[PDB]
């Protein structure tokens, strides 16, 4: 009964500075590798012994990754500062949670899709993994569009494939 | 492994 | 990375069972799209896939089939409709670039018509201003009719061509034939031609 | 809603040419494809959020310009006649879904010297076929025009009609031997007998041309192959 998530989180800066990213996994609740663009050097790091006998391409993908998220981040900062009708000189943050709990069986349990706004939440994909929970107006436009577009399809291609895998990988090195 | 990456808001 | 469409050109009977095939090549399972593009337009996206049951409906009739031992997204139609005409496009995008679709060169799809009572017929016309003008025109003849190029090299053939009169209910096929050479009429340029027509 | 302008444009070797894209979704990818016979759609640079911009797969020759969230422009600094082709905006809000603009079709050519405009006739139902099948046929002629750039559309009463119409789907060459032949096209206009027996109807094939701008050297004694329309027409007759 095993289980991994990840906490990417971004925080808008004032004036023209680029947000501040952070990305935080883990496994069985404990953490295993972590993102931070205020270093000197942004790479994904590994925070437990068993992570570092994983090869160089791994690190340097991942990392990749992360820069891409960034950019998500600061463009739908952007985008949630519109809908909420807000002045652009405050600073905001917003948080996606994503993972996966695999039974004893190796079979996905749960899935894990959650996106919150300066504190509160934003929207979050419903047990079936087919259905959102919208808090908001705000979030029910994104509702709107994430249902067009079949965003819980797209999600589940992580969900019920490379989550499970990478988490049994993960699994073997413990 | 981080997923690829969300559907815009 | 790549994209395959098999048939550059394919043509099927209207109310007649339709396939394209598309074998994709990625190291990993990408996102499946079929696009449709209609003459003189942009492509449409026609169907998606992400994951899940394999198989996609379209409400359109159409339904594509993710298969992962044949690596295919093949298109498929029960039956296709005249309207269905289009050139068609298998795309895909890798699983850590999702946001950036390489396609296949298409497959352009005629659906040649099912003409009910064809009579063959090969009329002359003159022009609006001046009558020493004059072309041939081939018409009325059944779909399997194949038209074919001349030899003479100074005389023009156009090639098959359907014409749909919607208020009728009515469809037809045409070629049309056309030199400024005095030894050229009607019946003296025209290939396979059905031997009963009128003159 | 996709919008690209122009949606015809003729330059030649060594041109400076933009296309704009502008999109009213709030879509934040946006694209510049080329479309090519045999090559399918190929993606030059696209963008995601105002101020990106990313190397597509046939960039050489190209750049771009992601000005607002709204506009994308592809820039064309040295134009070859190698990228006369048909240009395709797009924009996206979900991974592999676009929406695609209606097109904007280039021609890079290297001297203006073989342009011409299409010079259009019509021809008139046979009063055998009106005999025989109680329908008459209309044909259009579009001959001698360079380059490939033309819109063909028939006219009934002041109505463009798409009933009973049928236009060649692609041009053929007068003189193949050459790499600079000029074109020709036809098409076909179907009305029953009895409309085209009626002297109060007007029929016109109207021929879209495409060529030279009116800032452009011309230095010939020809009438200069300026962008033009040209009509032929047919008033129906009983007889």
């Amino acid at each position: 009964p095993h289980s991994m998530r990840y906490y990417e989180t971004a925080t808008s800066r004032r004036g023209l500075g680029e947000p501040r990213y952070t990305s935080v996994g883990y496994v069985d609740d404990k953490e295993f590798v972590r993102f931070d663009s205020d270093a000197e050097n942004p790479r994904y790091e590994p925070q437990v012994p068993w992570m570092e006998q994983e090869g160089p391409e791994y690190w340097e993908r991942i990392t990749q990754i992360a820069k891409g998220q960034e950019q998500w981040f600061r463009v739908n900062l952007r985008t949630l500062l519109g809908y909420y009708n807000q002045s652009a000189g405050g600073t905001h943050t917003l948080q996606w949670m994503y993972g996966c709990d695999v039974g004893s069986d190796g079979r996905l349990l749960r899935g894990y899709e959650q996106f919150a706004y300066d504190g509160c939440d934003y929207i979050a994909l419903n047990e079936d993994l087919r259905t959102w929970t919208a808090a908001d107006m705000a979030a029910q436009i994104t509702r709107r569009k994430w249902e067009q577009a079949g965003a819980a399809e797209y999600y589940r291609a992580y969900l019920e494939g490379e989550c499970v895998e990478w988490l049994h990988r993960y699994l073997k090195n413990g | 492994s981080p997923a690829p990456r969300p559907l815009d808001l | 990375q790549s994209v395959t469409q098999p048939d550059a050109r394919v043509t099927v009977s209207e109310g007649a069972s339709l396939q394209l095939r598309c074998k994709y090549s990625y190291s990993a399972t990408p996102y499946l799209f079929w696009y449709v593009q209609y003459p003189r337009q942009g492509l449409q996206m026609l169907l998606k896939y992400y994951s899940g049951d394999p198989v996609v409906q379209g409400v359109n009739g159409f339904e594509a089939e993710f298969s992962k031992s044949d690596s295919s997204f093949h298109l498929r139609k029960a039956s296709v409709h005249w309207s269905d005409s289009a050139v068609y496009f298998c795309a895909v995008s890798a699983k850590g670039t999702g946001s950036k679709l390489s396609f296949g060169k298409g497959a352009k799809l005629t659906v040649s018509p099912n003409i009910q009572n064809p009579d063959p017929a090969v009329y002359q016309l003159r022009d609006s201003k001046s009558s020493d003008k004059s072309v041939c025109l081939f018409t009325d003849f059944d779909s399997q009719t194949n038209v074919s190029q001349s030899k003479d090299s100074d005389v023009y053939i156009t090639d098959k061509c359907v014409l749909d009169m919607r208020s009728m209910d009515f469809k037809s096929n045409s070629a049309v034939a056309w030199s400024n050479k005095s030894d050229f009429a009607c019946a003296n340029a025209f290939n396979s031609i059905i031997p009963e027509d009128t003159f | 809603a996709v919008t690209q302008s122009p949606r015809n444009k003729v330059t030649v070797t060594g041109g400076n040419v933009t296309l704009s894209c502008r999109q009213t979704n709030s879509h934040n990818y946006m694209y510049w494809y080329r479309q090519d016979t045999g090559h399918g759609l190929r993606l030059i640079h696209y963008s995601y959020g105002a101020g990106n911009l990313q190397i597509g797969d046939v960039p050489d020759g190209y750049k771009a310009t992601r000005t607002t969230q709204e506009d994308f422009f592809l820039l064309l600094e040295l134009a070859s006649p190698s990228q006369t082709s048909l240009y395709f905006c797009a924009s996206s809000d979900a991974p592999g879904q676009l929406y695609f603009g209606e097109g904007s079709k280039l021609t890079v050519l290297e001297d203006l010297k073989n342009v011409f405009p299409p010079e259009v006739a019509v021809f008139e139902p046979s009063e055998a076929e009106i005999s025989h099948t109680q329908k008459a046929t209309l044909v259009c002629l579009a001959t001698g025009f360079y380059p490939d750039h033309v819109e063909l559309s028939w006219w009934v009463n002041g109505k463009e009609v798409h009933s009973g119409v049928c236009t060649d789907p692609q041009p053929l060459k007068e003189q193949p031997a050459l790499n600079d032949s000029r074109y020709a096209l036809s098409s076909r206009l179907r009305v029953s007998a009895t409309f085209w027996q009626n002297p109060r109807n007007h029929f016109r094939c109207q021929v879209q041309f495409y060529g030279l701008s009116e800032n452009d050297e011309w230095t010939q004694d020809r009438a200069k192959p300026v962008t033009q329309i040209v009509s032929a027409e047919a008033w129906g007759r009983a007889d």
